């Protein structure tokens, strides 16, 4: 699990931040977390984890959370589990889910990091 | 006008099933539009008309035979490729134009609030714990005529509503002139 292949994006305050529901919304579609509070809705949030790489692509993933400059949160996203854990190809789908949420009100939605550039690719 | 010229499956559709590839994401499934040979002044170019968008004229063509209507398409390539740039003006005219879940805190933005003329903004107390909330009157101010002032028995159930009045001042505040 070298640097080379094993990022640490989230330290060690990035791990436990906890914010309050006013209306979660939520979706999925395979192995990605998701959620917007509808009336917290389009708020700043910073989704890092220790992920890890090989060949220039897939070796995992940890947690994901929610991070503004002033430091509120819309919602919360993460690489999920499943049975087999986190499909890649269903990442396509769980992090393809985790794009289009709060779209329809202008602003855009977060998506899960560690699942995407190798994951939710191929 | 044309792009082929002299094309032709054998043993399938050409302008429908060899047909089918632009259209996946340009996303029209043609109750087909027909247009061939259109040309009023002696000109048998078939415009078997493609379509770009949903109702469009996809159309470049030469002669009634292999030479047409592949062109058709041609600018069924491009006004996806054309009109990239922007349709709204400096916002979505949406009735859902960006949300953001505007400040909540007072004092962040008051010194900004502040370029009514750019104010001192300050804010001190000496906390009383004598009694223990024995008496916390607040005295700072934005603006320059409403003197920012609070009062309360607890310190942080008290703490902004001078700087909260701070904050809340200038915006009603008829000053900026002197008086």
């Amino acid at each position: 699990t070298p640097a080379s292949r094993y990022i640490t994006d989230m330290t060690i305050e990035e791990l436990s931040r906890d914010w309050f529901m006013l209306m979660p919304k939520q979706k999925v579609e395979g192995p990605l977390c998701i959620r917007i509070d509808q009336a917290i809705m389009d708020k700043n949030i910073m989704l890092k984890a220790n992920f890890s790489v090989i060949f220039d692509r897939l070796e995992t993933l940890i947690l994901l959370r929610a991070f503004t400059e002033e430091g509120a949160i819309v919602g919360e996203i993460s690489p999920l589990p499943s049975f087999p854990g986190h499909t890649i190809e269903d990442v396509k789908n769980a992090i393809g889910v985790l794009i289009g949420g709060l779209e329809w009100n202008d602003n855009t939605v977060r998506v899960s990091k560690t699942l995407q550039r190798f994951a939710w690719g191929s | 006008g044309s792009h082929m010229e002299m094309a032709g499956d054998l043993s399938a559709g050409f302008f429908m099933e060899e047909l089918n590839t632009y259209r996946q994401k340009q996303g029209v499934v043609l109750k087909y539009q027909e247009l061939p040979n259109s040309g009023p002044p002696h000109d048998r170019r078939f415009t078997f008309q493609v379509i770009i968008d949903g109702r469009e004229f996809p159309e470049g063509e030469g002669r009634s035979k292999k030479e047409a209507k592949n062109a058709a398409a041609k600018l069924a390539v491009e006004i996806l490729n054309k009109e990239k740039k922007a349709v709204s003006p400096l916002l979505l005219t949406t009735t859902n134009s960006s949300e953001g879940l505007s400040m909540g805190n007072y004092i962040g933005l008051i010194n900004r609030i502040a370029q009514k003329k750019r104010l001192t903004v300050n804010y001190e107390q000496c906390a009383s714990g004598v009694h223990g909330p024995e008496g916390f009157h607040y005295k700072c101010k934005m603006g320059q005529k409403e003197y920012s002032i609070g009062t309360g028995s607890t310190k942080q159930e008290a703490k902004q509503l001078a700087a909260k009045l701070a904050y809340l001042q200038i915006l009603s505040e008829e000053t900026g002139s002197g008086c």
